[PDB]
DNA sequence: TTGATACGACTGCCGAGATTAGATAAAGTG
DNA sequence: TGACGGCTCTAATCT
DNA sequence: CACTAATAGATTAGAGCCGTCACGTATCAA
């Protein structure tokens, strides 16, 4: 849902009025108070919007940014556009890919543990494992949730082993520039078990 | 429609009628009208009604409650569409289901075409105008279709994307959200509380 | 307005016959234009008897034949000829059947003829096939071959009632077919015969056949397509063309219509050019070997004599000559790879592209053939031969177009028989089989020159320059292809296209005096109108005007502005912003709507604009349709709400279908669901008729069944079609009503007749002026078809007319490459212009009547707003509402002025990096060139910035006839120094408005040089003068290297003669002549190069150039020569280094003082001697 | 059906009807490329095209059947009876993969075939016909014709050619006599300069020709000053043009079995009427002066059966004045020795009673 | 004066209508 | 036999 | 010239796929 809310406020052919927008952007001055690259390049954009003409796609007022030197990687447009997308109704880049403290894209990026109910008091625990990059535009795969339920213990048997878990789960060899989704050791188990299949036919 | 079926089988199919029409005898199928508050005789647990007001709903934004007689939810549009040197027309889509446990399965189903009706195979028509696959009981004007992908390449769904707006609608999460907003308006009064994913707290 | 000013315009552009004038007149639709021309025509004609007159128009319906003949009758004198004598209709063959049939039908046909058995049995046969070629028509098509049934079955009747012609006149025609050549002398008998048989059956023949007695005739009405197609002469059997047809000579063609001509001209001449192709091997081989043929004394007398008589010949002898040499054309060429796609290479004047992938590119001697493969390896340079031979065959076919008209001529003066002679086609015909050519080859050779020369030698004080290069060269595009039939050859299928519509016009100017008629005749659009600006400048004082011929009062109340304002009929602009939804384009003051019926409107919308039937992966954004249909439904809603809005003409692109793009059914849904939604009490009795092609009725029955809904029906109805619907008149008037006489402004001026049509009847109200649809062919995959061929020459038209630079057009032809279209030009003023014209065309027709409603309402998008201009059509002579428009058009503007001078900067700059790349290929071939290139470079130097009367008059520009090299900036200020940015320094391509290298005498270092002692003197001794005098012209980069080369040759040349005191003669053979500059004791040899920003980039580049010109200049002279490169400035450390290269840092400093005297003296002393 | 009603020229019909029927044969092939082991969709007239055959006879039992009952043509070389009509013997057939019709007279299938002529008399007037029509229907200038081939004759003494023709030209002596009887009467009757005029001429009021130096031309206007007996003239062309036709023929099989030799396929590849047609187009001549040539040269006794008709017919066209077009029509092959190279390509029988 | 860590990676346009003449060009029988 | 790992078609299982 | 005839689903279980192993750029620490 926030994503879709975030989209839209960044839609490309997303008509704009120009009184409008001027009038919108001269209201929210008064909350930008921040350093002073970042109020000048507010300053900037507030004074761009009316060189172009009443009615306007956001593409149009995008590329006259970005003529103007409003590229979105530095370091006060940034800021900028992290101002629209939380308050304005319109944004020239999103936030999504950034990393905020509450992101929308939670839990396809690092690895953590969850407790699902799944009824009445069971407390079911889960993990993730996600991409240590920053997330490109395009994910093609979803992030499954492994299952930890303790055979042997009390509760606290998660609680006590996961951070090792973790530990073991951030390696480079056993997946090419990425987290393993398993302990690496189970890396070391299935190549010794396919040495042995290498071997007995009976259990291929 | 939807499909009761379990280890402990009391149905095969739940209709859910607007007028109830003149129910018939015809002999190897047992047809009766049942109250919501027996429903658990037939083992028809609170998930199969969420499953038909599912199966109501459509891939285009701003939708309503449109009758259906497909049993599955099956999401395509154009873009899912590729054609080989037969011009055998090839869509796949994107089939949402709610498992007895209320976990949504994204799917990806793959339809191929046939020239002539098969009355022993299950033949899918393409509703063009709700951009969605629909079951075929009769010979339709229009081309058929069914289950299945022998040519060699596969055909993937994207997760989600962020390039824009559009983009993000074509694929598992934007249609997943798609459909989900449209359900929880056309349908307010029908839930007493709106269909959200379960919201959860990472602990390590 | 009166028939006067029009005689009088026909009397001054007769009075011009030694000089052949064109006229351009540009009034409004509604002033009954054609009438009038047509009375003052059929006066002119009936009162001379010698003038001829060709009414050519577009479409049939607008030739007016009945009111030709009711103005003859009401103009024709007292003592009268018939008038189906003196002016015919030249029809069409189909449409000639036609007429014959019905004519056999309903028993028109004299006696004479319906009681032949024989013509009755041809006549039957005539009915058999035409009711099959309607058939063919309507089914399998292939058409070129019914057709010609059709015509074989036609002629076959037309020699019946010839032969009972020649039967009844006491005629004996001599006789695997009768040689039906009739003596002229027969065809005087059958002439006066049919002259002395009674009236009826000799009007029936005149009028079912003008071609009969075509030189008595005077007045010829016929079609566009027609007049630029060829005609069959009544006896002859084959067809003569009436652009080389001698009626054409002191002729007064009047275009109708006149900028709606050049899109059928243009698609015409693509489809003749594309239906005409030839192997370029074959054709170059037999054109050579003829040329030699005529160089041994083996042709006849009258053409060997001419052709000998001139030195060009010779020279084209050598080009040839030495051609086969240089790309090794006796052999063929075998591309022995079969091609995954073997594409085509289009030559256009810009750039050699290539369809797919590498460029073709060697002799393979051990194999003894031509590859023509994607290899590396490449020694004969393919993509440098075919423009070679493409430019040698049209050189070959002028001059050959030249010595057919000295025969032809000469043919004509010796023969008595003046009726039927040589016209021209037949003689370069003849003189290209008398060569050995094939018909084939004999078509596409004569298709090259054509007819556009100099006109043998007829001086003038006015000189015809042009700067625009794609109307002197055109575009020719090759085809590679080979086929079991040839296995060992490679046919080159070559199409060329040199007849734009601009030099057909001219062409046509060359003999006969035009007169054009047009509301929009002098839009300045290089797309749908004429290049104004090509045929200004290649005219003169020939493109006259006609506003001078016209009465003042005519011009006073063509203003309209006056009379609205008093009559307080206000016009109002509403504009049209939607996104995707429905909630904005309804009325926000009301709130009687339900959101749970406006969610409804939006689901259908949705399932509408998923309809869509699928592209070629060009990606359905149902953005795009929401946005057109929200539009639509606007001004539905508008119309809706206004009971005023009695009378409305919806106008879209696109004709409602059964598809999702625009669905009649859902658009009729609509208009009723937001008529029970929102009209409530206004528009409780509206109505919506779609009038359409789709309809089994006509336009006109359409939209007359709905103004008489309006009118006699009581209701007000709203009308939709497209543009390309309602074409230009189709008035939409209807009779007034009870209410709308309540209530209405008769604009009448005071004095008019009260019982008078168009003072009862009111025009509409309001229109709706929707997106216009391609104005630049949108077309994908770029085949080798006729949209492929009419986008590219488009885009040339654009970039001749300076609106498009280079990039953009690489950047298109990269995108073709590809298959994905790209943006649209941003400032095109053309473009603009004929977005305008179709606006202007649609709002016309709402000013044809006296009465108005109070308030005439507009809507339209947003983007139509933005895309209108009011640049070239003058404010005054033009609707009101569309003055009211352009008053609300004010803020959505884009500047044409200063992005359009850059872009001809850049474009000029381009040209002549090309003429000087051209002339460098071109450079050691032929004299004239080489004379050319170093009396433009000596002229660059004298003159740095010129006057355009001082670079008119200038010997060069004189004698050039066109713009090679001499095409200067547009010094606007009168600067003496402007800063450019290079971008591709190897493409000419430089964006002015960004600095970073200066083109000024100070850049050029020629203060530095005029810090030496003694070069100034040298400078003034050879007018070369020492600073920049302030001018309205000035050099462009390209320019400016050419200047900057001979400055430096000529310092170079004094500083190094006097400092060594030893003399260094100029390289004086020829071919070594333009390729080194001096030499010395014939051993060594000297060449200066002046570059002062100089990228150091690939040095290495440079010696391996000079090294290949120092072995090329030794295996000519068979002797060992020494290059010495000079920089004669230099702002780094001065330091000689040698290898036979030798090489001198710089000569002299910015103070003008020699850098390393002892040093430089004893290395170059030694190595010299 | 709707044209054949209308009695009409059943040539646009049946050109519509070809494309049509075109449209689902290429169906075929892309319908069965895909299936077999490759792709590329001349669809590798040398590779692929096997793998289709190999494919279509392992795998089907009856689609098999029916492809082979319905198209014939197919797999014609695994063929092994082919009964058919005389007209569709003598007027080509449709190739399944190829678009043009090859025709049957020339078709390596027809090498070393038996083929029975039932109602052999019958086969007469049918050839007779076509010939007539034949001859008739392919016309070519006389004069033109000869001095073209001449100048491509001359191009293969003098270097040129790929070479890979070039040798065998330059073997066989009698290359070389051609070319000097070529250029011997060339200057004799100047047929390098070209003809002038100010009825049909058969062969088995006259016409003379001079050579007017002022006018550097030659007129046949009858005053007769140096008649060379032009009558003589036309039959000394003839008979150089028929044994510079038989070389070219004997060469053209010799570049035939060379080409196929290296390129070993599946019997289908240069029908020898693309192998003389492509001679013809290599010595730079036009497609109408290769179908003259080569039915001049399909050669390889009474006076009709040794050298046949010839008759000539002088035009005058607008279109070119200043030379006159000596149109030939030429007839050499008579039934007999249509027989005769069908005897040579396979053997006949003689079932006609 | 370079070795980190957080985020950029941009796709175009969007039909109807009207006018011509243009060698050709196979192989059939219910 | 780059390999991990989600996940897609498809044969299998189950009435 | 010719056809009639008259036809398991639904849900898991697994082999084997593709496709992702991030890259060129502004930017704060050390």
């Amino acid at each position: 849902k926030q994503i879709r809310k975030q989209l839209e406020l960044n839609r490309p052919d997303k008509t704009l009025w120009r009184d409008k927008v001027v009038e919108e952007l001269g209201e929210l001055r008064p909350m930008v108070s921040g350093d002073s690259d970042y109020v000048a390049a507010y300053e900037q954009l507030q004074a761009l919007v009316t060189g172009m003409r009443p009615s306007f796609p956001l593409k149009d007022l995008d590329e006259a940014a970005r003529k103007a030197g409003l590229n979105p990687k530095r370091r006060d447009m940034r800021q900028v556009n992290q101002f629209l997308t939380e308050n304005a109704t319109f944004t020239l880049k999103t936030t999504l890919q950034r990393e905020l403290p509450d992101s929308p894209l939670a839990g396809m990026k690092w690895i953590g543990l969850t407790r699902i109910e799944e009824g009445e008091g069971h407390f079911n625990t889960f993990y993730f494992v996600g991409s240590d990059k920053s997330l490109k535009p395009v994910v093609n795969r979803a992030v499954t949730l492994r299952r930890l339920l303790p055979l042997a213990g009390d509760a606290g048997i998660i609680d006590e082993l996961f951070p090792k878990l973790a530990a073991m789960m951030s390696v480079e060899f056993v997946r090419s520039g990425q987290y393993t989704v398993v302990p690496y050791p189970v890396k070391y188990l299935r190549e010794y078990w396919y040495s042995i299949l290498r071997q007995h036919p009976e259990y291929r | 429609v939807t499909s009761i079926r379990g280890r402990y089988k009391k149905g095969d199919y739940l209709m859910m009628f607007r007028q109830l029409p003149a129910i018939p005898t015809i002999a190897g199928l047992e047809l009766h009208e049942i109250l919501l508050e027996d429903m658990g005789e037939f083992k028809i647990y609170p998930n199969h009604l969420l499953q038909l007001l599912l199966n109501q709903q459509s891939a285009n934004e701003k939708s309503l409650l449109e009758p259906c007689k497909t049993p599955e939810l099956l999401i395509s549009g154009e873009e899912w569409y590729r054609e080989f040197r037969d011009m055998r027309q090839q869509y796949y889509a994107l089939k949402l289901k709610v498992n007895w446990q209320q976990d949504l399965e994204m799917s990806v189903q793959t339809f191929t075409q046939v020239t002539e009706f098969q009355w022993d195979k299950q033949i899918y028509q393409f509703d063009e105008k709700r951009g969605r696959f629909q079951l075929c009981y009769q010979p339709s004007p229009g081309i058929y279709f069914v289950q299945g992908n022998h040519s060699a390449n596969r055909n993937y769904i994207d997760f989600l994307s962020l390039q824009n707006k559009s983009s993000f609608y074509k694929s598992k999460v934007g249609v997943v959200q798609l459909v989900l907003d449209n359900l929880n308006l056309n349908a307010e009064k029908y839930l007493l509380r709106p269909v959200t994913f379960h919201k959860s707290l990472v602990e390590h | 307005m009166q028939v006067s000013d029009f005689s009088g315009m026909i009397k001054k552009l007769q009075s011009q016959s030694p000089e052949h004038a064109l006229m351009l007149l540009n009034a409004p639709t509604g002033t009954g234009k054609s009438y009038t021309i047509i009375r003052a025509l059929c006066r002119y004609a009936i009162k001379h008897e010698n003038f001829r007159a060709f009414f050519v128009t577009d479409q049939k319906k607008n030739l007016k034949e009945q009111d030709f003949e009711v103005a003859w009758r009401e103009e024709s004198g007292a003592v009268h000829k018939a008038f189906s004598e003196r002016v015919a209709v030249v029809r069409s063959l189909e449409d000639t059947v036609n007429k014959l049939i019905n004519d056999w039908d309903r028993q028109q046909i004299p006696d004479l003829y319906r009681s032949s058995p024989i013509f009755k049995k041809s006549l039957e046969n005539l009915g058999n096939a035409f009711k099959s070629f309607g058939m063919m028509k309507e089914n399998e098509f292939d058409l070129k071959n019914a057709w010609t049934m059709l015509s074989r079955a036609e002629y076959q009747v037309r020699r019946a009632m010839i032969t009972i012609l020649a039967d009844k006149a006491h005629v004996k025609l001599k006789n695997g077919a009768s040689a039906f050549k009739l003596d002229s002398i027969s065809k005087g008998k059958i002439r006066e015969f049919v002259s002395k048989q009674p009236k009826a059956d000799s009007k029936w023949l005149n009028e079912t056949y003008p071609t009969f007695d075509l030189e008595k005739k005077q007045i010829i009405i016929l079609t566009t397509a027609k007049f630029i197609k060829s005609y069959t002469p009544f006896f002859e059997k084959r067809s003569k063309a009436f652009r080389y047809s001698p009626i054409l000579k002191d002729a007064l063609v009047v275009l109708d219509e006149f900028d709606s001509t050049k899109k059928q001209i243009l698609e015409s001449a693509i489809d003749e050019a594309l239906k005409i192709q030839a192997d370029l091997n074959s054709l170059f081989v037999d054109l050579s070997k003829g040329l030699n043929k005529v160089n041994e004394g083996q042709l006849p007398a009258k053409l060997g004599k001419s052709f000998t008589f001139r030195d060009a010949f010779k020279e084209i002898l050598n080009d040839a000559e030495q051609l086969t040499a240089e790309f090794k054309l006796d052999f063929l060429y075998k591309m022995e790879e079969q091609g995954r796609d073997s594409g085509f290479v289009m030559r256009v004047p810009q750039t050699n592209w290539v369809s797919v992938g590498k460029p073709w590119n060697y002799f393979d001697e051990e194999l003894r053939q031509v590859v023509l493969g994607r290899q590396p390896r490449n020694d004969l340079n393919f993509q440098r031969m075919l423009p070679r031979i493409s430019v040698f065959l049209k050189g070959a076919t002028k001059f050959i177009l030249n010595r057919a008209r000295e025969y032809q001529v000469s043919e004509n003066q010796k023969l008595s028989s003046l009726d039927d002679a040589m016209t021209i086609e037949d003689a370069c015909f003849s003189i290209y089989a008398a060569l050995g050519l094939s018909k084939s080859q004999a078509k596409i050779l004569f298709s090259l020159g054509h007819d556009f020369s100099s006109p043998t030698k007829v001086k003038t004080t006015y000189h015809a320059h042009s700067g625009r290069r794609f109307q002197q060269r055109g575009l020719s595009l090759f085809q590679f292809t080979n086929d079991p039939q040839h296995d060992l050859q490679t046919k080159i299928n070559a199409c060329f296209f040199n007849e734009t519509p601009e030099r057909y016009l001219l062409n046509l100017l060359s003999k006969a005096n035009v007169l054009g008629l047009s509301a929009t005749a002098t839009l300045p659009t290089v797309l749908d109108n004429y290049d104004l600006g090509y045929l200004r400048e290649m005219l003169g004082p020939r493109l006259l005007d006609g506003v001078h011929y016209l009465s003042d009062t005519t011009i006073k109340e063509f203003d309209f502005e006056s009379r609205y304002a008093k009559q307080k009929i206000e016009v109002k602009v509403e504009t049209g912003i939607v996104d995707r939804f429905f909630s904005e384009i309804l009325p926000k003051n009301n709130q009687k709507i339900d959101n749970k019926k406006i969610w409804e409107l939006d689901a259908e919308l949705a399932k509408l604009v998923n309809c869509i039937p699928a592209s070629e992966q060009s990606r359905i954004d149902k953005k795009y349709f929401a946005r057109r249909y929200l539009n639509l439904f606007n001004s539905f809603v508008i119309f809706l709400t206004d009971p005023s809005m009695t009378s409305f003409l919806g106008l879209q692109s696109l004709l409602p279908g059964a598809d999702g793009r625009m669905d009649e059914n859902y658009i009729k849904e609509t208009f009723t669901t937001l008529k029970d939604l929102v009209g409530g009490q206004d528009g409780v009795n509206t109505e919506l008729r779609i009038v359409s092609s789709r309809n089994q009725e006509g336009i006109q029955e359409q939209l007359s069944e709905a103004l008489n809904l309006v009118s006699q029906g009581g209701k007000r109805v709203y009308i939709l079609s497209a543009y390309q619907t309602i074409g230009i008149g189709q008035n939409l008037q209807h009779e007034m009503n009870e209410f709308e006489r309540e209530q209405a402004a008769n604009i009448a001026p005071k004095g008019v007749s009260k019982s008078d049509r168009r003072q009862h009847t009111i025009d509409l109200a309001g229109m709706y002026l929707g997106e216009v649809t391609h104005i630049l062919s949108s077309n994908l995959p770029f085949r080798m078809d006729a949209a492929g061929l009419r986008s590219i020459i488009e885009q040339e038209y654009l970039f001749d007319a300076n609106e498009i630079n280079i990039k953009y057009l690489n950047k298109y032809l990269k995108g073709l490459q590809h298959q994905r279209l790209e943006r649209h030009p941003e400032y095109a003023r053309s473009l603009y212009v004929s977005y305008s014209r179709t606006i202007i065309q649609a709002l016309g027709r709402m000013n044809r009547s006296f009465n108005k409603m109070p308030l005439i309402r507009l809507v339209m998008p947003v983007n139509v707003l933005q895309m209108v201009t009011d640049s070239g059509i003058d404010v005054e002579k033009t609707s009101q509402e569309y003055r009211c428009l352009l008053t609300a058009a004010k803020d959505w503007e884009r500047d044409f002025e200063k992005p359009s001078a850059e872009i001809a900067k850049q474009n000029a700059t381009f040209n002549t990096f090309r003429d000087y790349r051209f002339v460098l290929a071109y450079l050691q071939t032929s004299k004239s060139w080489a004379q050319i290139y170093h009396d433009t470079r000596w002229f660059y130097v004298r003159h740095p910035t010129v006057s355009d009367k001082d670079l008119k008059s200038s010997q060069v520009f004189q004698q050039r006839d066109d713009e090679f090299g001499l095409q200067y900036l547009l010094n606007e200020h009168l600067d003496v120094s402007y800063e450019v940015k290079p971008i591709n320094h190897d493409n000419g391509q430089f964006d002015f408005s960004g600095t970073g290298m200066e083109v000024s005498a100070e850049a050029a270092g020629l203060v530095a040089m005029c810090r030496y002692p003694g070069l100034k003197e040298a400078f003034e001794s050879l007018d070369i003068p020492t600073k920049w005098e302030p001018n309205e012209r000035i050099l462009n980069p390209a320019q400016f290297y050419n200047y900057r080369g001979l400055l430096g040759e000529v310092s170079g040349q004094f500083i190094f003669q006097n400092e060594w005191s030893l003399k260094l003669a100029d390289f004086g053979k020829p071919e070594n002549y333009e390729l080194f500059d001096f030499h010395w004791e014939g051993k060594v040899v000297i060449d200066f190069k002046n570059w002062r920003d100089a990228p150091d980039v690939d040095t290495k580049a440079e010696r391996q150039k000079v090294e290949a010109k120092l072995a090329k200049l030794q295996a000519n002279t068979q002797r060992e020569w020494r290059v010495i490169i000079i920089n004669i400035l230099a702002s780094n450390q001065t330091r000689p280094v040698m290898t036979k290269i030798l090489e001198i840092s710089g000569l002299i400093d910015h103070q003008g003082k020699f850098l390393l005297t002892p040093e430089q003296k004893l290395n170059v002393w030694r190595f010299l001697n | 059906g709707m044209m054949k009603e209308n009695e009409f020229d059943l040539k646009n019909a049946w050109t519509m009807l070809s494309r049509a029927e075109y449209q689902v044969r290429r169906a075929m092939i892309t319908i069965l490329a895909d299936k077999a082991h490759v792709k590329l969709k001349f669809k590798l007239d040398s590779i692929s095209k096997g793998k289709i055959r190999e494919f279509v006879s392992k795998q089907p039992k009856a689609d098999s059947k029916w492809l082979n009952e319905t198209y014939p043509t197919f797999d014609l070389e695994k063929k092994q009876i082919i009964i058919l009509t005389t007209a569709k013997f003598i007027k080509s057939y449709t190739p399944f993969f190829e678009k043009r019709s090859k025709a049957f007279r020339y078709s390596p299938i027809l090498k070393d075939a038996l083929v029975v002529l039932d109602e052999f008399d019958s086969t007469k007037k049918q050839i007779l016909e076509s010939a007539i029509d034949e001859a008739l229907k392919i016309q070519a200038d006389l004069n033109s014709l000869f001095v073209d081939l001449s100048k491509g004759l001359n191009k293969v003494n003098e270097g040129q050619l790929p070479a890979k023709l070039g040798k065998s030209f330059t073997f066989r002596d009698a290359f070389k006599e051609i070319l000097n009887d070529a250029e011997q009467l060339t200057a004799e009757f100047k047929l390098d300069f070209l003809y002038k005029m100010e009825g049909f001429v058969m062969r088995v009021k006259p016409w003379n020709a001079y050579f007017d130096e002022e006018l550097r031309q030659v007129v046949l206007g009858r005053q007769p000053r140096n008649d060379l007996n032009f009558q003589r003239m036309l039959p000394r062309i003839s008979v150089f043009l028929k044994g510079a036709t038989k070389f070219i023929l004997n060469r053209a099989r010799e570049y035939q079995v060379s080409e196929n030799q290296k390129l070993s396929s599946l019997d289908d590849a240069m029908t020898i009427e693309d192998a003389c047609f492509s001679i013809y187009a290599a010595l730079g001549l036009s497609k109408s002066q290769a179908k003259i040539l080569f039915s001049l040269g399909h050669d390889f006794g009474r006076r009709f059966q040794q050298r046949g008709l010839s008759l000539f017919q002088f035009t005058n066209d607008p279109q070119h004045d200043l030379q006159t077009k000596i149109n030939a029509c030429f007839f050499n092959e008579t039934p007999e020795r249509y027989l005769l190279n069908l005897l040579s390509k396979a053997n006949v029988l003689g079932l006609s009673a």
